[PDB]
């Protein structure tokens, strides 16, 4: 399979999810805007060919419904309104992470037991966005008339108000940039001619305008004060049923980094602590820091003067918000005992991985920032260990540590034979945690007349990991589709009926070993999606 | 110390003082009829900065020791219990073949 | 033909075989609904 090996970044991997489970048209031209960038629907027809201009229009309705795109509207003095066409990164992460979601409101709803909507609320993900969007009166236009829809539609405001469940509007569906464009020239045209003293610092005057309008408008879709209706006959509180809503994925990928970081609680701490750690980690859920960081995706980032202040702040709000830092006084109600709530927790404190381990006296939380770069600096040197040799476990934490490590010293803090080492070293070089350093003692840069330096540079050794799991992801995603192809005439007919006695064994041998794909995948996933923490 | 092997006869002896919970280090070693004929604490602090890089025990106060609890592991980061099919399997997942 | 495999090799438990049929019935109602 050297064909597919080879000429493949991300786009393998973006052009086959709507391939997997959708019409074909669709997966030509998503390829298109990824490879291309931007571009509106009069270039469109002439990149492809074979999709009328409508028929394009028609192709796409579908994955505007999906939110797998996202527009831009930009009109001329001389020209027409033009619509430019962006991509949505992640609506498109919705159709990944699509069973991971049932797996979510069970292990997070955990005040029910043996319900009768326990088929229903594992549809109602499947019932919001594979339609699209959605609203309230959907699915109570149903087949079910009441069918008791008032303890039904009662019972989802207990599961938006937990979070995820925001309206949509324009912001989520336009990118982040564009949006800041305008309204940095709205603060912009604000301030006009006759304030000539400082004008470098007037061209920053609608930045500071625009640093509190981008936090203000940002929290306009999360400010809750406006998705209920209190209604004072036949309920007591429900959402307003006027309300186009979907999915929000900032919760789950907040609540999927939550789970990653009690893994590392049961390898560092045994079952006892781990379970205590577990519950307090729970509370603090549904208002927690940002995974994705919107200031930093794009601006002045490159110089450090205000990129700094991207996490000094960030620490400032971290360290003094009132809603995660708990008194470690209300853990002992919430366990199904405020000295062992206290002794349990001084072990948090005494490891060397900060989590509970700064705080003011007598209050408790857990940093965020100073603490997903351990933790992405532990499961790689770990996962060295785990498909190869636990000898570069030993060196690569030797080069860690020790900047700029010679070819003797690493057998003076290392301690191992000499044959070995290359044996091991030269596979690092190959899949980049080490890097080479030269220091010309000759001439012209001579190779033979030099000796060769170290490091481990902490940026470029996780860019190849994110790629290499992005095409391996996409490769058996691959071997999806293909088995799909073959022993097709009688999935059509295991789609007509609803019975050759030797005809169905051909059925279950390939449908098993697919089962374990979604397994793979799903211990692969994990393991990726550790480092989009950035 | 010497460059032939027998370094992790040493090695592991020492883990197991520090899982029941540096100068407590150099009696014990002194201790036990070991076949070593010269004790310093510089090789003692040698020899216990392969077990971080290993992360066997833990470094903490800049001179005390803890361990990792590597010994349960020892006996998803759940490295052993886990046995490849590798017969007759096509969908496996490789980790070359990519660069 | 290539050597060492990912550790990620296992037989499909029950806590995620139920989450893996999750995943069929999903794009069936995509691919057989609308589009």
């Amino acid at each position: 399979s050297l064909e597919q090996r080879t000429l493949n970044p991300d786009l393998f991997l973006y052009k086959e999810l709507v391939k997997a489970h959708l019409g074909e048209r669709a997966a030509s031209v998503i390829g298109m805007l990824v490879a291309l960038g931007r571009l509106s629907v009069r270039e469109l027809v002439e990149k492809i060919d074979g999709m009328d201009v409508d028929s394009v229009k028609t192709t796409l309705v579908s994955l505007t419904q999906l939110r797998c795109v996202k527009y831009l509207q930009e009109t001329a003095i001389s020209g027409k309104k033009t619509t430019y066409y962006y991509y949505n990164e992640e609506g498109i992460h919705i159709l990944l992470y699509s069973g991971l979601i049932i797996d979510e409101i069970i292990t997070q709803m955990r005040v029910n037991d043996e319900e009768e909507h326990k088929q229903l609320v594992a549809e109602i993900v499947q019932n919001v966005i594979s339609l699209g969007s959605l609203t309230v009166e959907d699915y109570l236009s149903s087949v079910t008339s009441d069918s008791m829809k008032y303890t039904i539609s009662s019972l989802f405001v207990q599961l938006c108000e937990m979070g995820y469940l925001i309206q949509i509007s324009k912001l989520h569906y336009t990118p982040i940039e564009d949006l800041w464009q305008f309204l940095y020239e709205k603060h912009y045209k604000n301030i006009p001619r006759n304030s000539p003293l400082s004008d470098l610092k007037k061209r920053s005057q609608a930045k500071m305008n625009a640093k509190t309008d981008f936090a203000k408008i940002i929290n306009k879709p999360n400010e809750l004060s406006q998705i209920l209706t209190v209604d004072p006959k036949t309920s007591l509180r429900i959402v307003k049923p006027t309300v186009s809503l979907t999915i929000n994925l900032d919760r789950f990928m907040k609540g999927r980094r939550s789970k990653q970081l009690i893994n590392l609680a049961k390898t560092r701490v045994g079952s006892v602590t781990a379970q205590v750690y577990k519950i307090a980690l729970r509370l603090t859920e549904q208002k927690s820091p940002k995974i994705r960081d919107p200031l930093t995706q794009t601006g002045l980032l490159q110089d450090l003067e205000e990129a700094k202040s991207f996490q000094d702040e960030a620490e400032l709000v971290e360290e003094k918000t009132p809603g995660l830092t708990f008194n470690a006084i209300d853990l002992a109600r919430h366990l199904p005992s405020a000295s062992l709530i206290n002794s349990h927790l001084k072990i948090l404190a005494s490891s060397n991985f900060p989590f509970l381990n700064e705080t003011k006296p007598g209050v408790y939380y857990v940093p965020y920032s100073k603490l997903m770069p351990v933790l992405k600096s532990s499961v790689y040197e770990y996962v060295i260990a785990s498909t190869l040799g636990p000898s570069a476990m030993r060196l690569s934490r030797c080069i860690r540590d020790n900047k700029l490590v010679s070819e003797k010293i690493i057998n003076s803090t290392a301690l191992m034979k000499e044959k070995d080492i290359r044996s091991t070293l030269a596979s690092l070089i190959r899949y980049n945690s080490v890097e080479i350093q030269e220091v010309p003692r000759t001439a012209d840069r001579s190779a033979s007349r030099a000796v060769f330096l170290f490091r481990c540079k902490e940026t470029h050794s996780y860019n190849f990991m994110r790629q290499n799991l992005e095409w391996n992801m996409a490769n058996l995603l691959f071997k999806k589709e293909k088995l799909k192809q073959e022993n097709s005439t009688l999935l059509k007919k295991a789609n007509r009926d609803d019975l050759l006695p030797s005809e169905l064994n051909q059925l279950k041998m390939v449908n098993e070993r697919e089962l374990n794909v979604f397994a793979r995948l799903s211990r692969l996933l994990s393991l990726w999606e550790v480092f989009q923490m950035a | 110390e010497l460059d032939i092997e027998f370094i992790n006869s040493l090695l592991t002896i020492v883990w197991r003082f520090i899982s029941e919970n540096t100068q407590e280090i150099l009696e014990f070693i002194t201790a036990a009829q070991v076949a070593n004929v010269e004790l310093t604490p510089s090789n003692i602090r040698s020899l216990c900065e392969v077990l971080v890089y290993d992360d066997k025990l833990e470094k903490v106060t800049h001179d005390c020791y803890r361990v990792t609890l590597e010994s349960i592991l020892q006996m998803i980061f759940n490295y052993f219990k886990m046995f490849p099919a590798s017969k007759h399997d096509k969908e496996v997942v490789y980790f070359d073949e990519w660069t | 033909f290539p050597s060492i495999p990912l550790p990620i090799n296992g037989p499909i438990t029950n806590k995620e075989r139920s989450l893996a049929v999750k995943y069929i019935n999903f794009g069936k109602t995509v691919k057989d609904g609308p589009f």
